[PDB]
């Protein structure tokens, strides 16, 4: 969930 | 240097993005363009364009007021758009986005899909849902 890639980009989790 | 690049993040000038729309002077193309616009309204703090592109049966004039007090409370910091659909079949179309905030020195962020729904060449907010 969480931590499937962040559509902002981040390229690992929403958290990070 | 004095450049006023449009809070939506499109590298592009404010006038020439979102703000012709707000203006008044370009009517939304799709939905993407309608919901960046909103989300500059929101920055901007404009709320009369905000209830212009509320879709009719929702009768946001009303609640003009809490448009305005939801200003005071919220500080916006960007928006990211991963998902975009729209056909002129379905009057509907979806915008997926994450806009991100502070809140009381906290910061936040929203994820939605939001509605957009086409009444007489113009496209309106409605609804959304959290994908």
């Amino acid at each position: 969930g969480r931590n499937d890639p962040c559509p902002c980009g981040s390229g690992k989790k929403f958290k990070k | 240097k004095m450049s006023q690049p449009c809070p939506c993040g499109s590298a592009d000038e404010y006038s020439l993005c979102c703000g012709r729309i707000v203006s008044g002077e370009r009517v939304a193309p799709d939905p993407s363009h309608l919901m960046r616009s909103r989300y500059c309204a929101f920055v901007m703090k404009d709320a009369d364009y905000l209830i212009k592109s509320w879709h009719p049966t929702c009768n946001a004039a009303a609640f003009r007021d809490d448009i305005i007090a939801g200003f005071a409370n919220t500080r916006w910091l960007g928006l990211t758009i991963f998902e975009h659909t729209w056909s002129e079949a379905e009057n509907t179309g979806y915008v997926s986005f994450i806009a991100r905030f502070s809140e009381q020195g906290k910061n936040g962020a929203i994820i939605e899909r939001s509605r957009f729904i086409k009444e007489n060449g113009q496209w309106y907010y409605i609804d959304g849902t959290r994908p």
